[PDB]
RNA sequence: GUUCCCGGGCCUUGUACACACCGUAACAAGGUAACCGUAGGGGAACCUGCGGUUGGAUCACCUCCU
RNA sequence: GCUUGAGUCUCGUAGAGGGGGGUAGAAUUCCAGGUGUAGCGGUGAAAUGCGUAGAGAUCUGGAGGAAUACCGGUGGCGAAGGCGGCCCCCUGGACGAAGACUGACGCUCAGGUGCGAAAGCGUGGGGAGCAAACAGGAUUAGAUACCCUGGUAGUCCACGCCGUAAACGAUGUCGACUUGGAGGUUGUGCCCUUGAGGCGUGGCUUCCGGAGCUAACGCGUUAAGUCGACCGCCUGGGGAGUACGGCCGCAAGGUUAAAACUCAAAUGAAUUGACGGGGGCCCGCACAAGCGGUGGAGCAUGUGGUUUAAUUCGAUGCAACGCG
């Protein structure tokens, strides 16, 4: 469907999350794939191992559609970010290239807070 | 322990043919230090499995060694902190020190008849690829494969 | 920010991103702000960052070992 | 080209640069043994084997 | 072979200890670093938010370029 | 009367210095629309909540709100506190080449006046994020405590009040004097700034050291070294930097600031041990790879317990149990 071929996933890492979500240049979105939809409840999510397997959940669901020169826009440099990208050069994408696009505030609002 | 970077020592020959293959194995197929008593027994059954076997008393030994002699066993050397097994590519002393060890767990085991028949039968079963002492062999090479992405 | 080239690659590439910042503003801008513990912590980072230069000029004038 | 089988780089110059000194001469580099004398002897610097 | 495990030694870091390791809030990083100032609150220690300082601890490992 | 003191002008630079207003862009909460899934979130773990009333995720348009990653430098400004986009106007303070002068016009303090982070509150507006009181689930014998989801006060703009601190390089202030190095930051004069510099002079700040001080650590031209001028504070700890009174406040309190009694020390620097679920190295069959055993079985021996007319006593983690 869709008549794509730039897929465009969007591989956003969180902390203890890789929820990558396939979509167009438009922002028809095509599904996602992640390290905790998979199973890996726990410090096992946190694995880019798990990441590897959001990779290969987000290699599917476009058998459909046939990404095939895609672009990876990744964001948030968490668990993923590494056997994520290269799951994809591993299942079988010819990645036209591999985006950074990171829209960085200039920590203008507050955000959340962590480990004390 | 610590220190030890030294290799193998000296054994005494076999009265018989020139090879040492077969003199560590009657060292280690004999029991309550008696090698006389288990060097005879060596004899009466490498005959018989080189006769049920087809070639002769040396190369159905070394032939017959092939199929029980690993070219792996995995040791517990760890990075990190999880715990892992590393396909680990032993050294050639080391490696008849694997099959000689099992073909003798073999000589104890299967109430057949005499030692030098029942070794005669497990070896021969080796020159055949079956029985127990074969099998074990395939059951390390096993153990190398599944962990062989930990380099 | 981003990689390309057309073929020699049979490699991801992302090398420039990590040599942009990467964890740089991740860890700045993730959790609480409070204003004055970088400032305080590049304390005993720039000690000790004059310390391996200490180590330069203990290294110059002996080690006679 | 060595400073220790032959002589200092320049005059009274160490190989490792121990010695930027043109006033050390015979002190030598306790590493490897570096006497400090002028370069310009390595025109007559004669060794062996 | 020293990376696993039991005991031992040397160097080193640290202590309001040297009588010598109802609830843990400080002393090892006490496994939540400390104290002052302010408002409020809870059986109570103290905690939460904001500002400051050092009367605070390791910068040792695991993957990549010369 | 004269000048090495104080001070100003001619000629210039830099800056999270302050003040009023306006504006650019990203992110976040949320709203509308197309696509789309059953998970998102969180922690050592679980859970509250949301979900076919379609969350999280993606693209476009957008209104409140607070704050400026990268430039960022034990760097800069200032009496101090404190303070990081840009522009317009206003403007204080610091410093320098070369001259012109009154001629010590200089320093500081009780009563007094002014600034005063953040917070409390009154008032005209506000609420994205975080989050006192509190609610749910857990760690727990217990939670009003580490955690997460919500949430009133506060946070912000403008005017004021109580007028407080680790308001601390803990180093009061004006000034003169006292071998150097690595520097950093901002100007200036001289020589060809050919050139990334060489020789001097001021402000602020960091490290190692001599003189000297000191209990010691160490400070060390910004001093804790050497003097003069001015003020406050201390007489062991606790009581207590607190009650009440003068003065002040709508509220919370604030400033000046004690006693009875008891104890016989309170405190600081600096070291060697004790311990560490802190780091490094090394030794012994500790372990890796194998052989034989106790425990299931038989004989001899021993201890506790039990019992008996009595079935000596001792040892009774490793180091007692074929030991006496």
């Amino acid at each position: 469907r869709k008549q794509v071929s730039d897929g465009v996933a969007h591989i956003h890492a969180s902390f203890n999350n890789t929820i990558v979500t396939i979509t167009d240049r438009q922002g028809n979105a095509l599904g996602w794939a992640t390290a905790g939809g998979s199973g890996f409840r726990g410090s096992r999510k946190s694995t880019p191992f798990a990441a590897q397997v959001a990779a290969e959940r987000c290699a599917d669901a476009v058998k459909e559609y046939g990404i095939k020169n895609l672009e990876v826009m990744v964001k948030g440099p968490g668990p993923g970010r590494e056997s994520t990208i290269r799951a994809l050069n591993a299942a079988g994408f010819r990645i036209t290239n591999i985006t950074d696009v990171t829209p960085i505030p200039h920590n203008g609002c507050r955000p959340p807070k962590k480990r004390r | 322990p610590r220190r030890r970077v030294i290799g193998q020592r000296k054994i005494l020959p076999d009265p018989k043919f020139g090879s040492e293959l077969l003199a560590k194995f009657v060292n280690i197929l004999m029991v309550d230090g008696k090698k006389s008593t288990a060097e005879s027994i060596v004899y009466s059954a490498l005959e018989t499995l080189a006769q049920r076997s087809g070639k002769s008393e040396l190369e159905a030994f070394e032939v017959a060694l092939e199929n029980v002699r690993p070219t792996v066993e995995v040791k517990s050397r760890r990075v990190g902190g999880s715990t892992y097994q590393v396909p680990v590519e032993v050294r050639p002393v080391r490696r008849n020190a694997l099959a000689m060890r099992w073909i003798v767990e073999a000589a104890r085991k299967r109430g057949d008849k005499s030692m030098a028949l029942r070794l005669a039968n497990e070896l021969s079963d080796a020159a055949e690829n079956k029985g127990t002492a074969v099998k074990k062999r395939e059951d390390v090479h096993r153990m190398a494969e599944a962990n062989k992405a930990f380099a | 920010i981003k990689v390309r080239e057309n073929e020699p690659f049979d490699v991801a590439l992302r090398r420039f991103k990590r040599s942009c910042e990467k964890a740089g503003v991740l860890a700045e801008v993730r959790r609480r702000e409070f204003y004055e513990k970088p400032t305080t912590e590049r304390k005993r980072a720039k000690a000790s960052a004059v310390k391996r230069h200490a180590k330069k000029l203990a290294r110059e004038n002996a080690r006679r070992t | 080209f060595c400073a220790r089988i032959f002589g200092p780089v320049k005059d009274y110059e160490c190989l490792c640069g121990k010695y930027k000194r043109l006033k050390h001469r015979g002190v030598i580099c306790e590493k490897c043994g570096v006497e400090v004398t002028q370069t310009k002897v390595r025109r007559e610097r004669m060794g062996h084997i």
